[PDB]
């Protein structure tokens, strides 16, 4: 009866998927608010985003398990950017994903042969 | 009433795996252990065919 | 201070459960909304989970 | 926390603790008189008085609903009438508590003695687990 | 380099091992596969006559979970239909939703047993066709009947992800276990009388160390090597799921970049 | 007027308003009501 609409979990109600906004405090550091997409994309740009020596902070946390979104704070400090730090990250990811998407499509058919066939 | 279809915890389909189940614990002299021969390694859902009550044979006989 | 979630129960704050000597055994709790802007003031400046 | 539990939605989606809630509405046909009739006729907004927020648009020619018509709200399901231009038809028909919803399982129309008609309506309303259930 | 090292496969599950990668990505792959992976499933029934014992409400929920073929899906126009929500057509149309039929009657007097077989698609080799997990059977069970209890149902499937209802995920579960001994001590085992003595070594434990010493334990070490094991429902071939996992995971990272380099 | 159905036989009683509640080629005196047409909107959840 007061069950939020499920489809309002996978569809931005005219809500700007991403939003990039500096802070104050902190200086040279901004806070990103991706919406209707979280708990997956977020964890990556972290346990990986922190891998760039350029970084000095890596936010990430869902404010409430009812709202389907999440913030991300990055500080850096000192030259750029940090809209560029997370993109350099995202890019390093998509490309690191295929690294495995290919090995998969490569080793699959390769151990499909040993279980008979034929052709 | 009739098997749940799709176990409660996973997705493992169980609608298919009963017309065949019952034809062992009462028709092949194999144990409750026999379901293991149906790909039930997890707890899990396999307590699905096991903890089930056939409430339809005993409901179907009320003909209008 | 209300606001405002969905699903049909009253979410309230665990550290406030002791004063209401009552768990979540499916308990009910009543809500009384003020009207006039002169009481809204009383139960804000004197009676408040904080000042209590 | 403190005597409370959190349940997996995936499960409740496949049927954990899904239940049904049949409710049934009894209604006869009193007759005092003299000879005062009171049939289950469909109320006619031409000389009734009084009943609004219907809608009676869900009653058949029989003045009774047909399963399994999606009934919700304060919808009505039976219709009464009691004599007294354009006079006179009253309305002692029973509505449906808004707090309930869902379709209509089946209805059973028999005879009482008494000596008139006698209807029973049952509606089903699936109930899923929701935050706040015991 | 590598990255994956598969072991056994079957027709419903795919056991393998990740290599050069981080924890995050692992989990973030576990999740992906369990949720946002487009599939077909039925999400609307119209009943005409039903004098059986399962109520209409009870059939909808049941006719739903029964898996269907999906295969390609993300490849329109044909052999794949885009979400029925963002469709170029109005309301509901076969161009973005597959119609299904169920006209079950009774010609016997003993007892009927209607399976997933009796349904009827349309003939648009989508598909489409449900599945038949059962061995040379006819599919998952739907309902039973006695005398004259014919039911007539119109079913149409849409496209959806687990997120929207557990009904869609074509994925059973997943079975990972990074660091099977206890290198990084990411866990404090409860004794009760003797530690490495109460807890069972795992089948996947025979692929590593670091017993002996007293090195002492390391710490510059991050968790790599993850022993996953994906199992599908039977709705769509056993990966499939995995393959289509990253395809809509890369594209989820992209969304981001494009919303930051354009402006 | 409409049609009704008996608790046992089920044969079409097609009986008239204000009369007597019963059957025709049999006995007992109750009766339910045929399900409407009626293609009804049903979510699968
Ligand atoms: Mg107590
Ligand atoms: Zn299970
Ligand atoms: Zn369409
Ligand atoms: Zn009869």
């Amino acid at each position: 009866m007061n069950q939020p609409e499920r489809y309002e979990l996978i569809e931005l109600m005219g809500l700007p998927k991403v939003t990039y906004e500096l802070d104050s405090k902190s200086p040279n550091a901004a806070v990103v608010t991706l919406e209707k997409e979280d708990h997956t994309l977020a964890n990556m740009l972290a346990n990986q985003l922190l891998s760039d020596e350029r970084v000095l902070f890596a936010g990430y946390k869902v404010p409430h398990p009812l709202n389907h979104n999440f913030i991300l704070r990055v500080q850096t400090v000192e030259d750029c950017s940090p809209k560029q730090v997370i993109v350099d990250a995202a890019k390093s990811l998509i490309t690191h994903l295929e690294e495995i998407k290919v090995n998969f499509m490569r080793e699959w058919e390769l151990k499909m042969i040993s279980v008979e066939g034929v052709e | 009433m009739i098997i749940p279809i799709r176990c409660f915890s996973c997705g493992k389909v169980i609608g298919d795996k009963w017309d065949t189940y019952l034809t062992l614990l009462q028709e092949d002299n194999t144990e409750g252990e026999a379901l293991d021969k149906l790909g039930l390694q997890r707890y899990c859902c396999r307590r699905m065919i096991l903890t089930h009550v056939d409430l339809i044979e005993k409901l179907l006989c009320y003909n209008p | 201070r209300i606001r405002v979630m969905p699903y049909s129960t009253f979410r309230l704050n665990l550290s406030v459960t002791s004063p209401y000597n009552a768990d979540f055994d499916g308990d009910e709790m009543n809500m009384h909304v003020p009207q006039s802007e002169e009481t809204r003031a009383e139960i804000q400046e004197i009676t408040m989970v904080p000042k209590q | 926390q403190e005597d409370s539990i959190i349940m997996n939605q995936a499960s409740i989606d496949r049927g954990l603790f899904r239940s049904i809630f049949y409710r049934t509405y009894t209604d006869q046909e009193k007759k005092i008189g003299m000879t005062v009739m009171e049939e289950f006729e469909r109320p006619v907004r031409s000389t009734t008085l009084r009943m609004k927020h219907g809608t009676y648009d869900k009653l058949e020619d029989d003045g009774l609903i047909a399963p399994g018509t999606r009934v919700s709200g304060e919808d009505i399901i039976i219709g009464k009438t009691a004599p007294i231009q354009l006079h006179a038809k009253r309305d002692v028909s029973t509505p449906l508590r808004s707090t309930e919803s869902g379709i209509v399982d089946q209805v059973m129309v028999t005879t009482n003695q008494e000596g008139l008609k006698f209807v029973k309506v049952r509606m089903r309303s699936t109930r899923i687990p929701q935050i706040g259930d015991k | 380099e590598t990255h994956i090292t598969i072991r056994n496969i079957s027709k419903n599950s795919v056991d393998f091992v990740l290599t050069n990668t981080s924890l995050a990505v692992a989990n973030s792959l576990r999740r992906v596969v369990l949720a946002e992976i487009p599939t077909v499933a039925i999400d609307l029934v119209e009943i005409n006559v039903n004098t059986s014992v399962m109520p209409d409400e009870f059939l909808a929920h049941r006719l739903g979970m029964i898996p269907l073929d999906s295969s390609n899906i993300d490849e329109p126009p044909p052999v794949g239909l885009e979400y029925t929500r963002n469709c170029d057509c109005d309301q509901y149309c076969p161009k973005c939703s597959v119609e299904l039929f169920l006209n079950a009657k009774c010609t016997g007097e003993g007892t009927m047993e209607i399976y997933a077989r009796d349904l009827v698609v349309s003939s648009n080799s989508s598909l489409g066709h449900p599945i038949l997990a059962d061995p040379k059977s006819r599919g998952p069970l739907i309902c039973k009947l006695r005398k004259e209890q014919e039911i007539s149902l119109r079913c149409i499937a849409k496209k959806g992800i687990a997120k929207e209802h557990a009904k869609w995920s074509p994925t059973s579960a997943v079975a990972f276990e990074y660091d099977p001994w206890n290198k990084l001590q990411h866990t404090d085992y409860w004794f009760e009388n003797d530690a490495d003595a109460e807890w069972p070594k795992s089948k996947n434990a025979d692929w590593e160390e670091p017993p002996r010493e007293g090195e002492p334990f390391n710490f510059q070490e991050e968790p790599r090597r993850f022993y996953m094991d994906v199992e599908s429902v039977g709705s769509i071939p056993p990966n499939e799921i995995m393959v289509q996992g990253l395809r809509i995971l890369q594209e989820k990272l992209a969304v981001l970049v494009r919303d930051l380099d354009e402006e | 007027t409409m049609i009704y159905l008996c608790a046992d036989c089920g044969a079409r009683n097609t009986i008239q308003a204000k009369e007597v509640i019963r059957c025709r080629e049999c006995g007992h005196r109750v009766m339910y009501k045929m399900r409407t047409k009626r293609m009804v909107q049903f979510e699968a959840r």
